[PDB]
């Protein structure tokens, strides 16, 4: 379901299976306002912090499914020397390919 | 052996522009070798056939330490960071 | 003799065995120490120097396991003897890509 007047049931199951070409166009069409009063939307900083997190959690999915062709990724610093009085060690600047071939 | 011009000639480079260039960046540094010694002292590398050819940029798919064994551990990470010429022959002359 | 709570057995004898990537490894995923009074943990320099001592000779096995291409080597210096009247050849040292030898 993909429909705003009752968006209780499709908010994170729904967005996380289907792709966002079908909300983004929604958006699109429906240009830069939404009715508030139907459904289970409480002024717009809810429904805000809701599409929010729907589009975040969307670009995981879509993050995770994709990196079977691509490297996992890495944090700027490695912050993993527990031994400091041994020796120190270097961060990680990542300049190689990031696909495979 | 000679004399001391050896000395004279280190002075003299030292003591033109360089004092003068230097007025505000010269300081003592420090020596933590015992603290530096173990992050070098670990180098491992494949071995590599003979009757090939060895790659110039460490940026091929062909390359030992890039394709599936980079790793990130400390040595690799430091390799990556500083691996400007340093593989091959130069990290053979490094191990020696 | 692979124990992290005590830095003395996984020295020279876990290290000059085999290839020293398995044991690194093993060092960086196990943490650095834990409890430090059941143990030798005093003089930590000594400790250091014999890893290093470890590391730098299961380096320089690998190296010499791994030299198959380079085992042959002179001298740099010349009129080393007396009988240099005449010129030997000149050559060139370990400064290029192993295809010959």
């Amino acid at each position: 379901s993909r429909v705003v007047f009752d968006p209780s049931n499709p908010t994170t199951f729904s967005v996380e299976a289907i792709a966002a070409y079908t909300p983004v166009a929604l958006i699109r069409l429906l240009n830069a306002s939404g009715p508030l009063q139907p459904g289970h939307r409480v002024d717009i900083a809810d429904a805000r912090s809701i599409y929010t997190v729907g589009a975040a959690a969307s670009a995981a999915r879509a993050r995770a499914n994709h990196n079977a062709n691509t490297i996992r990724r890495t944090a700027m610093f490695a912050e993993t020397d527990p031994m400091t009085w041994l020796r120190p060690t270097v961060g990680l600047k990542r300049t190689f390919n990031p696909r495979i071939i | 052996h000679h004399d001391r011009e050896w000395g004279i000639l280190s002075k003299i480079y030292y003591y033109i522009v360089i004092p003068a260039f230097s007025r505000g960046s010269c300081c003592t540094m420090g020596v933590r070798y015992d603290r530096l010694y173990p992050a070098l002292q670990a180098v491992i590398v494949p071995e590599i056939p003979a009757d090939e050819e060895a790659p110039t940029t460490p940026e091929d798919p062909r390359h030992p330490l890039h394709a599936h064994q980079l790793v990130p551990n400390s040595l690799n990470v430091y390799f990556h960071n500083a691996h400007l010429t340093v593989d091959g022959d130069a990290l053979l002359t490094l191990q020696e």
